């Protein structure tokens, strides 16, 4: 079955501000993007999804770099990005609005343009659709138990979390560090992400994500055209470092395992809904 | 060593799982008895809705004694409000309160009898049970609407006042509930005095030992000024279990001043009777004095009631959107905690329960360490666990 | 003869009305015998033991005639749903047991949130997984209408069941079912044996027609099973 | 008839000496435990001494627990002078305290374990009694400002004021406290429970029992207002020794509404955990089971502790010459009282100090009653005698 959708051209980039690689996850390439589109004049507002002082997480419309810099970072915790869509061309008054998402967000981002039914005026002010690569979701007491009682870490003095190399990893305000195998997070994971068959957010203008990438580079797909012109007026203005993937390592390769795994096992449990009679989408 | 693991456990209310770590010969080295009970979280769903929903919700938690939620979340929430129900309201509230327990206790003397009442003794037994029973659930059914689930325990007293008929063949009802509560005292008291089941197997001295305290605000009712909640805290399953049966546990592991405590019958007549005897078999005994002392305490609230007198507040339910208010109750089977936040326009901002067997599943967990392993679901049953109370 | 209390995502407080049929209780144990319910009875006990482990197992029996299935099943807990499958291959007749069963009841308002099971927030009625034969609605069902269905199963009153046995095609209840079908359908003549049937005093009577409460209604199809005006099955004609 | 003199007694801190009129069988029939140590009086050079000298220099008391003496002498001058200490200086203080009770009780298990603890686990033992030792030691030098003798600790709060770093690190010093803790905990009640020493010696089932009460304010800080002073009468040691052992002892006798009164962990966890079992063992086990309470805590008052806020109140050092202020703080050893009277220069007009080993010297005289005398030391050494402190 088809791995990563449809797409352009796939790179591996990371932004060419060192302040924004300062507090970003990966290569950097959501908020560079975001700040670009802010300066530039191709985005008035963008969705993102900040944390407070315990990780609990909150979608807001973001207008200012600022604003986007202090959302940099991923929070491994559910954030509805797409509750605020309407808030933001409505009160907020945008015209091109930067929206970021999980692959379930971005598909209920296209389903929402599709058939726009309660979505007046929301479908044609939406001028850059980011989407970030994700495996799996968790409620926010799922994580809090991952990193208070398996890491023990409390909330309060978490400065980054990231997943990799089959360890979950905890990153602490006062220099420590903490990594458990990635198999003792499964329990905690939000179970509908069970029958997600999207990976590498396949209907995203922009997909990014850290998998295929080394350390504080992103693979990248390029996939709609609206996304094409954005990405090479910044690699033109300057606003990336760009390497072919066909040359970083670990590759592409990488990303094609995981999406597939993801596929395959996902597949299974829809079809074990179907034969107990339970309802999956179509 | 060896381990053994008892699941479901049995003759008491939810699904539990027992995890004994053994030696050669059958006695208990470490002791797990935890929660599997699928958390429906009632707490965080009532989050938004208005506050006189609380009540109602809450009484779902378990049908066994739907009445303690009910109380604790109204009286949570009327700290909260600073709202004060009339005397007759907060009488008829703790009579409804009487009347579950009257229904409970006995309920639990049932669940037990295939243990401690011999098969001859077996039918008059039960009659005598439902008898008492029934009483009890009169009782709920007339002063908050319904037996299971009562509809009448409101923000701000009670929603209904009784007839002087209803009070009075209530009085009467109370009277044969006495007579028979004696009848049934006499009769299990030697027994869990004796030590020894109905086939004759004599059960150790010190079986359900344990080195906790206890909690109880009031002998009949409950008392928000008899506790610290400041000094109430919770801590997750990792604290008292090891790790692989720590991730099995649905509840929290509710402690005061930092240890472990008690609640229930023996915990309140350790503290308003002197009650301080120990281990499983003083458990049953309290809770078989205490049906004595429910109903002569409903018999003095029918004596004090005014059948006429108003029974809800006209005080506005409206918060601050801060206040933590603190509702306590006694239920059947101990103290049990509610907790509400109300905003301006009489809505839920937080909700927090601390159940009784919450409070009593880890004093549980050690109480079986000491004992032969096939001792352990009697330790249990001592305490009359009730699960989806637990969990809710 | 043989009757089973199966207890899921519940409160007990279904099989509690079941007990208070105080004199009634004794004589349908009599009748029938209970073979499990684990509240009640230490059945079905199986022991395993090898080197390293003792297992003492209570698993639900075979050959049951008739299971009272009380509490919905939730979709994150695999012994939840392990129990409701395997009560139906043990029984030839489930009856879904109270609004928790029969249609979700309040357990429809679960979200997930709470520890010590974040991940648990999904809880249906029994029938969206496995066929069921009869349905009780309410939270709980009046022990008089339990002796009807009990008595009623063992005497094979089919005419008298086939209300329940049609409700079990259907796993969602509500308040709003007045509205939709009596109401909206010019049907309702303004009885008010609706709003005397809820639990939770949700509905009231205005204008001689019901005004449902929404955030008072806790789903437990009391009232949409009352009107007459839905069904009104000609053996309520007969009397004496 | 024969007497026998153990002189000086051993593994605790001091200089004491036990008189024992026994039978010809060894059997203890009249007990007497009493300090000789040489009396220093510093309640009595401190009259004309300014009040802020008092915590420097009763906390020379004894270098095991100078907190203990430093947060009563404060709090005793606070009270006399109407001062308020602020939320988070109170907090701090207190977290001083704990920490020293967090080194104090491992200490003392060290210097137990000849007995208790085999030969081939006494250097694991050790290595994990040291190892909470440095982290309960770290907790008094941080808040207090130094480790033994806390200069912090001043009348109007606490000096200093910690930062979110050594906050941050002190609460995940706490979280390895409490690992090892119950380590030590699963270790030593078994052997406390077993009622045998190390070299196979079973002890007496009833050893160290008496017939008197305890006094305990609050489970890991103080509250003057659950004592009654005026209910507190010091008497001579010759109201309970023989007039030829009675002019040797160093210290007064306190009663409490007449009586002779313990103090110490088996006190607090009798006043708020229901733990009643009399002993000499069971002593032992409260205080084990008190250094979970202890660092659970320490690790509630990190989390409501604010780092910035005021730790010293600005209220002046005056007094009327009149009032007898009151401090009582929970030393490791138990409630420990400090009074003095202060005048409108701020200076000390009278002083005086009830340490808590005092309330216990008279007890352990009647608990080594009743059995052999090869067993008075152990009893000795189960209420953690400190003399220094004792005799001041
Ligand atoms: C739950 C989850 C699982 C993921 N799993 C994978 C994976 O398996 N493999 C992989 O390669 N990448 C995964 N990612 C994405 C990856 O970790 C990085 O977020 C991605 O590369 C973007 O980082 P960046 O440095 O390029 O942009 P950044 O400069 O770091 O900006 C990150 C942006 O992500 C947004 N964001 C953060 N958290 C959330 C959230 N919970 N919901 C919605 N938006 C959010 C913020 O608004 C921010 O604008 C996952 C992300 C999430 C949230
Ligand atoms: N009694 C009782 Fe409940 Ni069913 C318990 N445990 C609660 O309030
Ligand atoms: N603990 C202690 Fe002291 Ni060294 C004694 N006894 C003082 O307050
Ligand atoms: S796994 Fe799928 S459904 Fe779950 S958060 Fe990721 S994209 Fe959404
Ligand atoms: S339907 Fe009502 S009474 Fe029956 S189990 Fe569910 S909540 Fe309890
Ligand atoms: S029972 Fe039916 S017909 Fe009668 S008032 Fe209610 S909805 Fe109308
Ligand atoms: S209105 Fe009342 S009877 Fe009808 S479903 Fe709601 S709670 Fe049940």
């Amino acid at each position: 079955m088809d791995p990563f959708g449809k797409y352009k051209t796939v790179v591996s980039a990371r932004a060419a501000d060192k302040t924004i690689l300062k507090k970003c996850q990966d290569g950097g390439i959501v908020s560079a993007a975001y700040i670009y589109g802010l300066e530039n004049g191709l985005l008035d507002g963008v969705i993102v999804a900040d944390k407070d002082d315990k990780l609990q997480t909150t979608p807001k419309v973001a207008t200012t770099v600022d604003e986007v810099l202090e959302a940099a970072g991923t929070k491994y915790t559910v954030c509805p990005t797409i509750s605020v869509i309407k808030s933001a061309v409505r009160e907020y008054g945008c015209e091109k609005l930067g929206v970021v998402g999980t692959p379930c967000q971005i598909i209920a981002t296209r389903k929402l343009m599709k058939y726009p039914i309660g979505f007046r005026h929301v479908p044609d002010k939406l001028a850059l659709i980011v989407g970030i690569f994700c495996m799996e979701n968790f409620p926010y007491n799922g994580m809090k138990t991952i990193i208070e009682e398996h890491c023990g870490i409390k909330m309060e003095d978490v400065a980054k979390t990231d997943i990799g190399k089959g360890k979950f990893w905890v990153y602490s305000k006062w220099g420590d560090v903490k990594s458990i195998k990635l198999k003792e997070t499964h329990p905690y994971e939000q179970q509908s992400c069970h029958v997600c068959m999207d990976y590498t957010a396949e209907l995203a203008d922009i997909s990014t994500g850290s998998v295929g990438s080394p350390d504080g580079w992103s693979t990248v797909f390029i996939r709609t055209a609206q996304g094409e012109e954005f990405f090479n007026k910044m690699v033109e203005a300057g606003a990336l470092e760009v390497k072919p993937i066909e040359e970083v390592k670990p590759g592409l390769g990488l990303v094609e395992k995981l999406s597939l795994t993801k596929k395959e096992k996902n597949a299974k449990e829809i079809e074990h809904r179907k034969e107990i009679g339970l309802p999956v989408p179509y | 060593g060896k381990i053994v693991e008892i699941h479901p456990t049995t003759r008491h209310e939810g699904h539990t799982k027992l995890v004994l770590k053994v030696d050669d010969e059958g006695i208990v080295e470490k002791g797990a008895y935890l929660s599997v009970t699928p958390v429906r979280g009632f707490e965080k769903f009532l989050v938004g809705k208005p506050a006189e929903f609380a009540p109602i919700a809450v009484s779902r938690f378990c049908g066994i004694c739907p009445v303690a939620h009910a109380t604790s979340a109204v009286e949570a929430i009327e700290d909260a409000c600073d709202i004060t129900p009339p005397k007759d309201g907060l009488l008829l509230r703790e009579l409804c309160g009487i009347g579950n327990k009257m229904h409970s206790h006995p309920l639990h003397q049932f669940l037990i009898s295939p243990d401690y009442v011999p098969k001859d003794d077996s039918n008059e037994f039960i009659k005598r049970v439902q008898a008492m029973r029934r009483i009890g659930q009169y009782i709920v059914d007339a002063v908050g609407g319904e037996a299971i689930h009562s509809p009448n325990i409101k923000v701000g007293g009670m929603a209904k006042q009784i007839t002087e008929s209803t009070k009075a063949k209530m009085y009467y009802k109370c009277k044969e509930y006495e007579k028979l509560a004696k009848e049934q005292l006499e009769y299990l008291i030697p027994i869990f005095e004796s030590r020894t089941l109905n086939d004759g197997t004599e059960l150790p001295e010190k079986l359900g030992y344990h080195d906790f305290g206890y909690i109880a605000t009031h002998p009949t009712y409950g008392d928000r000024t008899k506790i610290d909640q400041d000094k109430v805290v919770e801590y997750t399953p990792f604290d008292v279990y090891d790790k692989d049966v720590a991730i099995q546990s649905s509840t929290t592991v509710p402690t005061y001043n930092g240890r472990l405590m008690e609640v229930g019958p023996r915990a309140r007549f350790s503290k308003f009777f002197d009650f301080k005897e120990k281990g499983a078999m003083a458990l049953h005994i309290a809770r078989a004095y205490e049906i004595s002392v429910l109903v002569k305490r409903a018999m003095e609230i029918l004596d004090e009631l005014n059948v006429n007198g108003k029974t809800m507040s006209d005080e506005p339910i409206v918060g601050d959107g801060e206040k933590l208010g603190l509702g306590v109750h006694e239920a059947a089977r101990g103290h049990n905690t509610h907790q509400a936040v109300i905003d301006k326009d009489g809505n839920i901002v937080y909700y927090n329960a601390i159940v009784a067997t919450t409070w009593n599943i880890p004093v549980i967990s050690k109480a079986v360490e000491g004992t032969h392993y096939k001792f352990a679901e009697h330790i249990v049953r001592a305490y009359d666990p009730c699960i989806s109370c637990a969990t809710h | 003869v043989k009757i089973a209390h199966i207890h899921l995502c519940g409160c007990t407080g279904c099989l509690i009305s079941l007990a208070d049929t105080y004199e009634q209780l004794l004589d349908i144990l009599n009748s029938v015998e209970l073979v499990y319910a684990l509240t009640l009875v230490d059945e079905k006990t199986e022991i395993r033991e090898t080197d390293d482990k003792i297992l003492i197992e209570r698993e639900i029996p075979d050959d049951i005639d008739i299971a009272l299935v009380e509490g919905s099943v939730c979709l994150e807990d695999e012994h939840s749903m392990k129990d409701v499958f395997d009560a139906r291959r043990k029984s030839k007749i489930v009856v879904a047991l109270g609004a928790c069963a029969a249609t979700g009841g309040i357990t429809r308002f679960c979200r997930g949130g709470q520890m010590s099971k974040p991940v648990h927030s999904s809880f249906v009625p029994i029938g969206d997984l496995i066929k069921v034969d009869l349905a009780l609605p309410g939270c709980p069902p009046s022990p008089e209408a339990l002796v009807n269905l009990i008595t009623a199963a063992l005497n094979g009153d089919t005419e008298y069941l086939e209300i329940y046995a049609e409700l079990a095609k259907k796993t969602e209840a509500c308040g709003c079912d007045l509205l939709v079908n009596v109401i909206n359908k010019s049907l309702c003549m303004g009885c008010g044996s609706c709003a005397a049937s809820c639990p939770t005093r949700a509905i009231e009577m205005i204008d001689g027609k019901p005004n449902v409460l929404k955030e008072l209604c806790i789903k437990c199809g009391a009232c949409s099973l009352q009107c007459p005006r839905i069904r009104f099955p000609k053996l309520i004609e007969e009397i004496e």
